């Protein structure tokens, strides 16, 4: 939401003219997925024997 | 225009191919068909004497 901490001073006297306001929008992040793999190319082999 | 239909005209055959074929190929293997088999775990292997 970007809270605005900000303070500052927003003083008005008695009937000062209303402001526009300085109200702060929301800024959105993003992320994204990654892919893995592990490969096996090994038969079954080395098993000469019975 | 035939007038007697004499085995000679007959549409339509169906060829009564045989059920069977004949591979001559020498397949005779009498030392592979005396000697016995045995399973074996890995490629390589040994015998004691």
């Amino acid at each position: 939401d970007a809270l605005a901490s900000v303070d500052g001073n927003n003083a008005h006297v008695e009937g000062s003219r209303a402001e526009d306001g300085e109200m702060k929008p929301t800024v959105i992040k993003s992320n994204v997925t990654q892919i893995l793999r592990k490969v096996v190319r090994v038969s079954d082999t080395a098993n000469t024997t019975a | 225009n035939p007038t007697l239909f004499v085995s000679y005209d007959q549409n339509g055959k169906k060829l009564s191919f045989a059920n069977w074929i004949s591979v001559l190929s020498p397949q005779d293997t009498p030392f592979v068909s005396m000697t016995g088999k045995e399973s074996i775990n890995q490629t390589i292997f040994s015998w004691q004497t």
